[PDB]
């Protein structure tokens, strides 16, 4: 209940509301001790909408951004999205012309070693599975 | 033995006599006895009161005098002296003033890792009160939500002193983050771009990045010189790796023999 | 020793080569174009050719291993 009510007001944009979860439950975040959420949260806000529009669409303008976040500055939304490519919360890029904020190229997966990068932390671990097993199942 | 407690502190120190007899003040200190067992006596603990103030001042004296390996020092000095196992000496007025330089020096050096780690010794003075830890923990919020202009509004904003050297580092930590940020495939923008990503209204800055990089001011355009390379083709590196990691395993599937 | 084979012939081809480019012995054109369409016709990896059809068979043969 103190978590639940939590991760609802962090999933939406909403504010007003995560400021009441936060001050009415703020007793129960500091007795259980995680109290390093009250500046490591309001950075997650503000990167969960720039995250979701990231993930939803795929060319969208820095004005059309700016009135989606509730920000009322098209003067930084070049920078937020700045920040979230610095972070590494997206792979986008930003054409500094009249405000185009592109997507990836075309995901192309099973062509580009990505199924072996995958598989071969799989067979060398799996391996030390049966390996470990071994040195230890005989007995006297 | 009570040698220049209050020299000239108050209202100037352009003197650098009051740095060796303040050297040769702590050397008689330690001198005269060890801080290391620290138990009790509060008459050992009349000269911990002491020797936390001489170095206060003198956090003071090396902040002023444009001194960054020794007001690291001095404040290593002090913190050290906070740490004490048997926690005694009554509440000192400048505690919460000196954690406030340490911290945002902390910040100033680009440690976000220590930055944090550090905040677990302010129970509740954090929230309710001390301005003093308060505007850093305000500051680096904004350096996590995104808005560079709420960070040069609240510069001119400051409790005690002007934070003079301490936002100089934070004005250098900074743009050469948005210089770093700006030097990307990017040729060309306008005057206007660096109106609004960079600042003020052609003052000596634009010649300073003019001077040191490029950035060369012309018929009213910039240019930022940017290219890039291309590598789809080499499947001859995935070739040589791969053959060992293909043996690795058929080595690994026998060998325990 | 599939390979042992491989540049013990290698070492040959250049052993009778160097002895034809100091010029001792005689030529013979009928091993010259025999030589010559060995190296024009060796295949060169470039792209989609071979870098794509490459994987569709070793991330093809990593699922059952």
């Amino acid at each position: 209940m103190p978590y639940f009510l939590l991760t609802q007001a962090v999933r939406t944009g909403n504010l007003a509301k995560f400021n009441q979860v936060l001050d009415q439950f703020g007793e129960k975040f500091q007795a259980d001790g995680t109290y390093t959420l009250i500046i490591r949260l309001r950075h997650n806000v503000i990167k969960t909408g720039v995250r979701m529009i990231s993930l939803s669409y795929s060319r969208i303008s820095l004005a059309d951004i700016a009135q989606k976040l509730q920000l009322d500055s098209p003067e930084d939304a070049e920078f937020i999205v700045a920040k979230a490519i610095r972070d590494g919360v997206i792979e986008a890029s930003i054409n500094h012309e009249k405000g185009y904020v592109q997507s990836k190229e075309m995901i192309d997966i099973y062509s580009t070693r990505e199924p072996q990068l995958a598989f071969h932390q799989r067979i060398s671990f799996c391996l030390d599975i049966h390996n470990m097993s071994v040195k230890a199942m005989r007995f006297p | 033995m009570y040698e220049q407690l209050k020299g000239e502190w108050n209202r100037k120190s352009p003197n650098l006599s009051k740095c060796g007899e303040e050297l040769g003040r702590l050397k008689l200190v330690l001198l005269e006895l060890n801080f290391l067992p620290t138990t009790g006596t509060k008459l050992t603990k009349q000269q911990l009161i002491l020797a936390r103030d001489i170095l206060e001042i003198g956090a003071q004296w090396s902040i002023l005098r444009k001194d960054i390996p020794s007001f690291e020092r001095y404040m290593a000095q002090l913190k050290c002296y906070y740490f004490d196992y048997k926690e005694q000496l009554p509440e000192s007025a400048y505690m919460h003033q000196l954690l406030g330089l340490n911290l945002l020096f902390l910040l100033s050096q680009n440690r976000v890792a220590e930055f944090h780690t550090e905040l677990e010794r302010l129970p509740a003075k954090d929230i309710q009160t001390n301005v003093y830890i308060k505007h850093p923990v305000s500051l680096e919020q904004y350096l996590m939500e995104g808005s560079y202009n709420k960070v040069f509004l609240a510069k001119g904003n400051i409790p005690a002193e002007s934070y003079t050297f301490f936002i100089d580092i934070l004005l250098d930590t900074i743009r050469d983050e948005i210089a770093g940020c700006i030097e990307k495939a990017y040729e060309k923008i306008l005057f206007t771009e660096a109106t609004r990503i960079l600042f003020f209204n052609t003052p000596k800055k634009m010649t300073d990045y003019a001077k040191k990089r490029g950035w060369v001011l012309g018929p009213n355009n910039y240019y930022s010189f940017a290219s890039q390379q291309q590598k789809p083709e080499d499947t001859t590196i995935p070739s040589t790796e791969l053959a060992k990691q293909v043996i690795e395993y058929a080595r690994q599937l026998e060998m325990i023999v | 020793h599939g390979l042992k084979g491989l540049n013990s012939k290698l070492l040959d081809i250049r052993s009778y080569l160097e002895k034809v480019a100091t010029g001792k012995l005689p030529i013979n054109h009928q091993i010259i174009y025999q030589l010559q369409d060995v190296f024009n016709l060796l295949p060169d990896v470039s792209l989609q050719e071979f870098v794509k059809a490459f994987y569709l068979k070793t991330n093809d043969q990593m699922v059952v291993v």
